[PDB]
């Protein structure tokens, strides 16, 4: 008959071998993770190459069916989703060389060791000792010369690598209809057929550039204040005028800057909230951390975990001959599995991550009446930010009290909430630029504007302009720094880390607002509210069938991402330091060089 | 999994034919707009409800 009736035939089908396969190959995985054995990387590699084999003829034969025919919309979401993912257009050789690169890419990240000069006698590597020293260590010459080594003994053989990987990511976007592989990325966010709806690749650099503007006075603020504390520290090296030297940032590439709340407390003298004593006294274990997360989930409305979560899942590192991953992840086995890999300590970090992780786990369950080409998040953002909001709620003073963790006797005043916005400052705000200059650096990369003898030039060029960090050592081209990243080597888009971010802000202020709540933005609970509960798990459900704009109008009632809620939430922070900035001087200088 | 109409009621059906759904009949082989009408559960202990 029609085309749209043999679609939907050929859909039905598809559905139902999909299920079964993608079980098979997630539960080979999860033996792996909890069981590290080399025939479970046997059972990987079978269930993966059966899997991604299907994928294959399924593209193929998808392509019978023209888009043009389809006006359901649905439909040919589902037949966009399933040609584009599995196809692949290179020729063979090109295909196992882009294969090779890639795996010799991880390979050499994975591997790569740094040592002590001069002596070959001991070496370490980045995960056990490296990351250490730059936390925790404070004198100059080994951060500065620790951050010199990794990036010299990495970047420099990534760098032909980089260039080759660089070429032949471009013809497979110039195969496609794709302008270049920066647009390949840049298509996520891309909404066509809808009246009202409709959002343009283009629109997202316009969007992203005009939203960092705003929330420049605020950075800058922090910035100075930041520098005039550092002096303390390090005097003669820093200078009033010149950007931060960039090995003095508490971490391997300066992402986060958590690790400098010690060396820039506000208020030393009062004491900081802290609850891992009330545990102890209290002898918490890994349950009751969870069934405590677990009610907070219930309190809203939204079920709580099925048997077989309780059952299958753990929580406690097994040790002994059993070695497993730590990483704390949400895994969905799909046909009514969920589960929950993490080795838990009696800690507040530990407590804060088991609501993270739990509200991954419901937004699975969420969309589980979805098709299984829709079994997913409206875009790359939405699923990082519903599981980050509800940390908020959990770390708020009133849930603590509530519980019972902290005792009543505890009051709040300026330093309480100037100490526990800063906190949260340093780890949020301060990501935003480095997470900004990376994408838009790699987006030049791409477009190929940039020559391949100006790669360092122009990338600690910006460096002093946006960030305003500048580098404690030159760098000629044979040095590929963007290399020495993680996300950048496994071919991971970054810009998730920056959508994500003004996500979570305009949800929590909705909820709030729906929650009939009154006073600072920062102290607000959602436990007792049902009516923001509701609202949430309206768009929970959606899943992939609408376009996300009109998901976000659900919600909060935008069709596009402001910057409002977020500098509402950190106003008291930048009066205070608008305060403190009197005397000091705002705004870095690019033309200080620390090598003289 | 496919049947060409409904069923009446208290009726039971074994007749396995493949199910053709494109212009061109295929004179009853597996390939393109031609399936096994039967279709095939898959149990495990690890399922939920
Ligand atoms: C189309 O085809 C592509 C690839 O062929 C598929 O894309 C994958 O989609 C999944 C689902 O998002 C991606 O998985 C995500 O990877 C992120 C990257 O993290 C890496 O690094 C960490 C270490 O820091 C590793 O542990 C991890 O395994 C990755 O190697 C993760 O960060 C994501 O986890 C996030 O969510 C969980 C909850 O689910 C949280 O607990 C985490 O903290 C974190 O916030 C997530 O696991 C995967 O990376 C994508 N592939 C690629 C190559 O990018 C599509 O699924 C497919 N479309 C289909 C099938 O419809
Ligand atoms: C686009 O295609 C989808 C899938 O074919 C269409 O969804 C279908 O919508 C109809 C009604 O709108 C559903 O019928 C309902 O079935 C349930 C039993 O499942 C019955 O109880 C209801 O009374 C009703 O008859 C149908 O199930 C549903 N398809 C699937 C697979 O769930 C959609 O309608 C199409 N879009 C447009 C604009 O028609
Ligand atoms: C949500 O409702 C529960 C049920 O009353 C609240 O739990 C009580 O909290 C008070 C503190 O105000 C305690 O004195 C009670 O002992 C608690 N009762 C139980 C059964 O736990 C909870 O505090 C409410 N949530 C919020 C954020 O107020
Ligand atoms: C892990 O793998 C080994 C090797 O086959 C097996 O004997 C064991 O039962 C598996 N599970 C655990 C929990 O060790
Ligand atoms: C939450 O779990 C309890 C069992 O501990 C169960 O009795 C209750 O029904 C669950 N909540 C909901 C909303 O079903
Ligand atoms: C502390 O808060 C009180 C609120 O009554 C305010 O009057 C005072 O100015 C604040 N102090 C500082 C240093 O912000």
């Amino acid at each position: 008959s029609t085309i749209e009736e043999q679609a939907k035939t050929f859909l039905d089908k598809f559905n139902h071998e999909a299920e079964d396969l993608f079980y098979q190959s997630s539960l080979a995985s999860w033996n792996y993770n909890t069981n590290i054995t080399e025939e479970n990387v046997q059972n990987m590699n079978n269930a993966g190459d059966k899997w991604s084999a299907f994928l294959k003829e399924q593209s193929t034969l998808a392509q019978m069916y023209p888009l043009q025919e389809i006006q359901n919309l649905t439909v040919k979401l589902q037949l966009q989703a399933l040609q584009q993912n599995g196809s692949s257009v290179l020729s063979e050789d090109k295909s196992k060389r882009l294969n090779t690169i890639l795996n010799t890419m991880s390979t050499i990240y994975s591997t790569g060791k740094v040592c002590n000069p001069d002596n070959p006698q001991e070496c370490l590597l980045l995960e056990p000792g490296l990351n250490e020293i730059m936390a925790n260590s404070l004198d100059y010459n080994e951060r500065l010369w620790a951050w010199e080594s990794w990036r010299s003994e990495v970047g420099k053989q990534l760098r032909p690598l980089y260039e080759e990987y660089v070429v032949l990511k471009n013809e497979m976007a110039r195969a496609n209809h794709y302008e270049d592989y920066g647009d390949y990325w840049r298509g996520d966010y891309e909404v066509n057929g809808v009246d009202g709806y409709d959002y343009s690749r283009g629109q997202l650099i316009e969007d992203v550039e005009h939203t960092f503007e705003e929330i420049k006075p605020l950075y800058e603020h922090l910035h100075a204040y930041v520098r005039a504390k550092l002096m303390n520290a390090y005097p003669s090296y820093i200078s009033p005028i010149g950007c931060l030297p960039a090995h003095l940032l508490g971490d391997m590439w300066g992402r986060f800057w958590t690790n400098l709340y010690s060396l820039t407390v506000p208020f030393g003298q009062k004491p900081n909230i802290d609850v891992t004593d009330a545990m102890v006294d209290q002898a918490w274990d890994a349950q009751r951390i969870f069934k405590e997360a677990e009610k907070f989930f219930v309190s809203v409305g939204l079920p709580n975990m099925t048997q077989g979560f309780w059952e299958n899942s753990m929580l406690t590192d097994p040790g002994n001959v059993q070695k497993a991953v730590c990483h704390p992840t949400a895994w969905d086995l799909g046909k009514g599995d969920f589960r929950i890999l993490m080795c838990t300590k009696v800690t507040m970090d530990d407590f804060l991550t088991a609501h993270h992780e739990m509200g991954h786990i419901q937004y699975d369950m969420a969309y589980a009446a979805q098709p299984f080409l829709l079994r997913n998040g409206a875009n790359e953002g939405f699923h990082e930010a519903v599981g980050e909001i509800m940390s908020l709620s959990a770390a708020t003073p009133k849930h603590l009290k509530s519980i019972g963790l902290l005792s009543p006797d505890f009051q709040e005043d300026n330093e309480t909430e100037i100490n526990f916005l800063l906190k949260q400052a340093l780890t949020i705000v301060g990501t935003l630029p480095f997470t900004y200059m990376l994408e838009k650096w790699r987006w030049m990369v791409f477009k190929g504007e940039i020559p391949k003898d100006q790669w360092m030039k122009k990338w600690w060029e910006m460096k002093r302009e946006i960030v305003g960090v500048v580098e404690p050592v030159p760098h000629d081209e044979t040095y590929c720094d963007p290399a020495s990243l993680f996300h950048v080597s496994n071919d991971y888009s970054f810009i998730r880390y920056y959508t994500r971010t003004l996500y979570q802000f305009q949800f929590q202020e909705a909820l709030c607002q729906a929650a009939k709540h009154e006073g600072p933005l920062h102290k607000c609970d959602i436990s007792n509210s049902t009516e923001a509960g509701q609202k949430l798990f309206n768009m929970l459900r959606l899943g992939k069938s609408e376009p996300w704009t009109l998901a976000l109008e659900n919600v909060v009632g935008a069709k596009n991402m402001n910057v409002r809620p977020l500098l509402n939430y950190f106003e008291p922070l930048f009066t205070w330091l608008k305060d403190q900035n009197k005397n000091s001087f705002v705004g870095w200088s690019t033309d200080w060089s620390p090598y003289a | 999994l496919f049947r060409k109409s409904k069923l009446k009621p208290f009726e039971r059906d074994i007749s396995t034919e493949i199910y053709q759904a494109g212009n061109k009949p295929c004179n009853g082989v597996a390939g393109p707009n031609c399936y096994s009408p039967l279709q095939s559960y898959g149990f495990r202990p690890t399922y939920g409800v």
